[PDB]
């Protein structure tokens, strides 16, 4: 009996080219084949999003029917371009985006447009069961259309019993999508809402033709059924006739940059940073001015100055793997971890997600724990050995091997590579000027720079800190942490051996070995708890508590380390950059108290140290030795020297940590759910609650740690063989990635061979890596040295680097050096060394038996010719069958 | 001027059209690493250890990679669409003129065989988005809505296409006076030349086209009849439009009227049309095509009265396909008819 049920009785029962012929003719639109190709290509700017109805509350909230303020949340949010939109409202001060994802659907997307920290987008949460939250301004935009009316009726049914059981704050103002406006039904569902709560509908001008959305805002505060009947008249008034043609209309920008928000910042101590900010701020004094729009919340903003274009997101590939593997273009893990980014929008986005996170300080009880079994430790490492020192010419000879590599300088003499900057007498010079400045009290030269790298599949697509957050101090400063602190880098002082808890110095071939001599403890099962961002949760008295190893130093040596550790630790400064107006990347400067970099090279004493006190803490808690009636004053000093002097090294006997990891194994299951205090601490986990309790594996052979589950073979001799592993993809996918120093054909081609000799190495066992390694093995020549960096963990122990035949350097490290392995018999063929089980690999991601890798592993000579065409024809190469 | 742009968009859609066919013959091969992982990790029955949260992702941008090839697939259905609503008004403007001066081309020819190739192999190729999910669809994705909305829009497309593409270059004319059209005596000859100028062809059968004359005798007078004595078709093996074309020519065919109004010898109607039975790629669909009026004569002076009719209706006759004419014409301003017996005599001596 209405109106616009003849839109589906038409429309429905006509033909194709009268619905798409219609659906266009006559709507008003805006012009977006620009930024759909535009922001495609990956500029980070443009001040529109890539959405369509930002136009809608353009018009809207413009027109005056809307002025949202405050908090606002949005839901079914896409693309997000809705909250875009509103961030650039001078009232707004948080925006909640909160929708479904999924396969399906449309996940969203993060464009630095203006107003970028004050966004919370979340995907993931269905709104189906969402509790109700409070707020100021409310969108819903979920519309689905039908054939049969009633269909897409019950779904303005559900959407209106979703916002009709949302609102009930009383907020201020909203802006809610109807589907279908046109029943009686609807009208008792809104006028509750229009007596206590008013608004009404407005046609969008910018619709579609084929549909009849109308919009509830808070704002059309008609009697409805005028308003309803007349843009209901409208409905028929725009249903057929002739096909008039399109309006077109200019799209919406406003620019990018980052709205000004409140900080929690601590006031910093300006006589221990102060001097550097004249350095850089007495060096750029017409650049320097003051951003009142710092994006910084809990650091600490001081001033700023423009800044040139530097860094690149192009990290290209390498070739050669490429034209050397057919199947392993076509999976999207290997296109996954392509490439990251050191661009300022990178860094801007990485440093938002995952480093301004203000920490509440733990009670005093626990840090009278802390003091306990910190001094403790020092002390009972203490008893063994005696601080040192080390010398420059161990540094030399040091970075000439492999250490670093890191070629970023802030003084004049900005070279290309460390390697030959060592060469250099000047350096010395002023570092010994530092060294005059920290072992006088002052200091120009401690101030970091970071680098945002992050792990992305795909660009601007939902990803927070995949890689972490890499800092960076220029070399000297590097040189004065080396000369101060770097002994524990040198003698092993967290090893096995000496500290007996981290496995650090071996490398990453015999570690199995040290879990598999755990398996031998009675009691609990493999408890390999991880931790959630690791340095962005280390407080205060954690490097407070540090500063425990200057009662066993040298006088003047206590100088310099003390000073240092007050110089770069107890304070910091770093320069960051970020995207703002018209490319203009302009570079602040900032201050913490309280966060460790990730750079430093005494950095693993910082953290090993300071995880083998957080479980040494947590096994404490899991002989029920401590309470959590235990936080606020103390109990017992007795109790936990006590617990320490009888019991501290005979647990820690039994666990293996390196860096952030841990992995222990207990006598009792009580570690699952020792929970409380670690909390107080804050060290969360992952894909774990606050307060579940963990997991464990009776297992052994496949406990994840360092990124490797780890397999124990048997030889045609029968020889225990314990091998480290991981899935097949996360590798294949990093002999791909060409870092942007492999310029040549040479060297990519020795980057490539320096991945065909770890994986000749380690990786043997599949049935793939050995066929792509002895394959890649034939196309570079003989004649060449593979040089390079493959991995980054410290286990790298450079050994597969050599020029050597490969049955030679497998016979040694997993023959001879073996203490673990007994009849050290020789090997004769690695081609009869047998491999991993099928289905096991096949659990590690393989695809043998398909057919690609059949057909092409049925033709390889002719593929690397391709490769001996592509390089020249004047080398020397070796049969590999 | 217009045919080099049209000929640039043949080059457009070559060029997409072949970006696609590559889009599509990747997409097929990553469903098919997709379905090897589901099909053995499904097997060995033997949490969350992330090969769920890997296949999760390769469910997952498997399903957006779809969604683009759709939305390209899309962004070249508004262009050809517009290339052929565009292309249609050449079609008969240029039949306008092509018969407007019978009184006394092949690149259409190669845009309709480059047309419904393109048309034909987008078809073909739509065909067989099923089989991409045919395996294992299991996704709420567009699937389904893309196949078969955009097969049906297309296949009306080409449809219609296929329903103003097969029209007439040669009218009927004397063998006696090749000089003068639409006059045939009793028992003359069908000097017709038409043609499937749409040049695709399955090459399954040597096909043949049949006569249709005169649907619907009038209110004003049915005339009397002609059975063609001769015969009514001919026939194409597919190995000689490959060669010649798909030329159409019923010439040289005679009739026999049957025995036992103020229109009269030269004033009657008979218009023959042409039944088409047309199928390629399966898509069956039959096509036919009327001609212009023509007048029967038995009289040599029947020239002189039936050539002046030829004109009075010539430049005198809006919407002119149709049947029983002579009626109500209005008369003859000779602002181009004496241009056009000057084309006559000052075409035969001055
Ligand atoms: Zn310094
Ligand atoms: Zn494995």
């Amino acid at each position: 009996e209405t109106l616009g049920e003849k839109w589906k009785a038409r429309l429905n029962q006509m033909s194709a080219l009268e619905f798409y012929s219609y659906k266009k003719s006559g709507i008003t639109e805006v012009c977006r084949e620009e930024a759909r190709r535009a922001l495609k290509d990956g500029v980070a700017t443009g001040g529109h999003a890539v959405s369509r109805g930002s136009a809608k509350l353009r018009w809207l909230v413009e027109r005056g029917y809307l002025q949202p303020y405050g908090k606002v949340v949005d839901l079914g949010c896409g693309r997000g371009g809705w909250s875009y939109y509103a961030a650039t409202i001078r009232k707004v001060q948080e925006v909640r985006g909160y929708t479904k994802g999924g396969p399906g659907h449309e996940e969203p997307m993060l464009v630095q447009s203006y107003g970028w920290n004050i966004v919370r987008l979340k995907s993931g949460v269905d709104v189906f069961h969402m509790a109700a939250e409070p707020c100021d301004t409310l969108l819903c935009d979920i519309g689905e259309s039908s054939s049969s009316p009633e269909v897409e009726e019950t779904r303005t049914l559900r959407v209106l019993s979703m916002v009709g059981d949302w609102l009930e704050k009383r907020p201020g103002a909203f802006c809610i999508k109807v589907l279908c406006p046109y029943t009686s039904t609807m009208m008792e569902t809104m006028e509750r809402l229009q007596r206590r709560h008013g608004g009404g509908l407005v046609r969008v001008p910018l619709s579609r033709n084929s549909t009849h959305e109308m919009y509830w805002v808070s704002g059309a505060k008609s009697n409805i059924i005028k308003s309803v009947s007349t843009t209901s008249q409208l409905l028929l008034g725009r249903m057929d006739g002739p096909r008039r043609p399109v309006k077109y209309e200019e799209d919406v920008n406003l620019g990018s940059g980052t709205r000004a928000v409140a900080s929690c910042a601590e006031a910093p101590n300006m006589k221990i940073i102060g001097r550097r900010i004249e350095r850089i701020r007495n060096e750029h004094a017409e650049t320097w001015f003051l951003d009142e729009n710092h994006p910084y919340r809990t650091w600490a903003y001081h001033g700023s100055y423009e800044a040139p274009t530097q860094g690149s997101a192009s990290s290209l590939v390498n070739g050669v793997v490429r034209l050397l593997s057919k199947p392993w273009d076509v999976v999207t893990g290997v296109t996954g971890i392509a490439m990251t980014d050191t661009t300022p929008y990178g860094q801007q986005r990485v440093f938002k997600e995952k480093v301004d996170t203000r920490v509440p300080d733990p009670q005093e009880g626990t840090r009278q724990v802390m003091n306990i079994v910190s001094s403790w430790l020092w002390k009972e490492l203490g008893k063994r050995k005696r601080p040192r020192v080390c010398t420059k010419e161990e540094f030399i000879n040091k970075v000439r091997s492999n250490a670093a590599l890191g070629a970023i300088f802030e003084e004049e003499k900005e070279w290309k590579t460390a390697v030959e900057a060592v060469n250099d007498p000047r350096f010395w010079a002023l570092v010994d000027r530092e060294r005059e400045h920290h072992l006088r009290g002052e200091c120009h030269s401690c101030v970091y720079n970071m680098m945002g790298k992050r792990e992305k599949k795909q660009g601007e697509f939902g990803k927070a800190k995949g890689s972490r957050a890499i800092w960076y101090m220029w070399l000297g400063a590097r040189f004065l942490e080396f000369e101060a602190l770097g002994f524990l880098n040198e003698d092993h002082w967290m090893g096995r051996e000496n500290s007996g808890g981290g496995v650090e110095g071996l490398g990453l071939q015999r570690l199995g070995y040290i879990l598999e001599e755990m398996n031998r403890a009675p009691g609990g099962k493999m408890y390999a708890d991880d931790t959630a961002g690791w340095d962005t949760r280390i407080s205060k008295f954690d490097l407070e508590n540090e500063a425990l190893i200057t009662n066993q130093m040298e006088e003047g040596h206590r100088t310099l380390a003390l000073a240092v550790i007050k110089y770069t630790y107890q304070n910091k400064v770093v320069k960051v950059l970020r995207p703002a107006e018209g490319g203009k990347t302009v570079m602040d400067i900032i201050s913490r108290q309280d966060q460790r970099g990730s750079g430093q090279v005494v950095t693993y004493a910082l953290n090993t140290f300071t995880n083998l006190v957080v479980q040494l803490i947590r096994n404490m808690e899991a002989e029920e030795v401590l309470e959590m009636q235990d936080l606020w004053l103390l109990r017992k000093p007795e109790k936990v020297t006590r617990w320490l002097q009888s019991n501290g090294w005979d647990r820690l006997k039994r666990m293996a940590v390196s860096g952030d990891d841990c992995v222990v194994k207990p006598i009792d299951d009580r570690f699952a759910h020792a929970l409380r205090f670690l909390n107080d601490m804050g060290k969360v986990r992952k894909d774990t609650q606050e307060w579940k309790p963990s997991t464990g594996w009776s297992n052994w052979e496949e406990v994840p740690f360092c990124s490797h589950h780890f397999n124990k073979l048997y030889l045609k001799d029968g020889r225990s063989i314990v091998v480290p592993c991981r899935h097949q993809d996360e590798l294949i996918g990093r002999a791909r990635v060409s870092p942007g120093a492999g310029w040549s054909i040479r060297e990519t081609a020795c980057l490539a061979k320096s991945y065909a000799q770890m994986w000749q190495l380690l990786y043997f066992h599949r049935r793939d890596l050995r066929l792509m390694a002895n394959a890649i093995c034939s196309a570079v020549p003989v004649d060449w040295v593979p040089t390079g960096r493959t991995t980054w963990s410290i286990h790298g122990k450079g050994e597969w680097m050599t020029t050597e035949d490969m049955l030679m350097v497998w016979n040694r490290v997993w023959i001879e050096e073996n203490d673990h392995m007994e009849d050290k018999t020789p090997v004769t063929k690695w081609t009869d060394i047998p491999y991993l089980g099928k289905r096991e690999d096949l659990w590690c991601g393989s695809l043998i038996g398909h057919r690609p890798r059949t057909t092409w592993a049925e033709n390889i000579k002719d593929t690397v010719n391709m490769v001996r065409r592509i390089i020249g024809d004047e080398e020397k190469y070796m049969d590999y069958l | 001027s217009q045919q080099h742009e049209i000929e640039s968009r043949i080059l457009d859609l070559r060029a997409m059209m072949e970006k696609l066919v590559k889009s599509i013959s990747q997409l097929k091969d990553q469903q098919d690493v997709f379905c090897f992982r589901y099909k053995i990790q499904a097997k060995g029955k033997t949490h969350q250890t992330k090969e769920q949260k890997i296949l999760q992702e390769t469910l997952n941008e498997l399903d957006k990679r779809r969604k683009e090839v759709l939305d390209a697939s899309k962004a070249l259905l508004g262009r050809l669409t517009t290339l052929i609503e565009l292309l249609l008004p050449k079609l008969e403007e240029w039949k306008a003129q092509q018969q407007k001066a019978c009184i006394r081309l092949e690149q259409l020819e190669t845009w309709f065989t480059a047309g419904a190739k393109l048309l034909f192999h987008l078809r073909q190729l739509l065909k067989e988005l099923k089989g991409l999910s045919c395996l294992v669809s299991y996704q709420d994705d567009p699937l389904t809505k893309g196949v078969d909305l955009r097969n049906a829009q297309v296949t009306e497309l080409l449809q219609r296409l296929l329903h103003r593409a097969f029209v007439v270059e040669t009218q009927p004319c004397m063998p006696q006076t090749p000089h003068r059209p639409l006059i045939l005596k009793t028992g003359s000859k069908f000097t017709v030349r038409t043609r499937l100028l749409v040049r695709l062809q399955e090459g399954n059968e040597s096909l043949t086209v049949e006569v249709s004359i005169d649907r619907n005798p009038p209110q004003l007078q049915g005339f009397r009849k002609f059975n063609i004595l001769t015969s009514n078709q001919k026939t194409l093996t597919p190995e000689k439009g490959q060669s010649q074309g798909l030329i159409w020519d019923f010439g040289y065919l005679t009739l026999v009227e049957q025995r036992s109004g103020p229109l009269g010898v030269t004033e009657e109607l008979h218009i023959i049309s042409f039944t088409v039975k047309y199928t390629y790629q399966g898509l069956k669909q039959e096509l036919k095509t009327d001609t212009l009026p023509v007048v029967i004569i038995s009289n040599m002076n029947q020239l002189s009265i039936a050539w002046a009719s030829v004109l009075w209706f010539n430049l005198l006759s809006p919407n002119l396909q149709n049947q029983q004419f002579f009626s109500n014409p209005p008369k003859a301003p000779w602002s181009l008819l004496g241009p056009a017996l000057s084309w006559q005599f000052s075409s035969y001596v001055g």
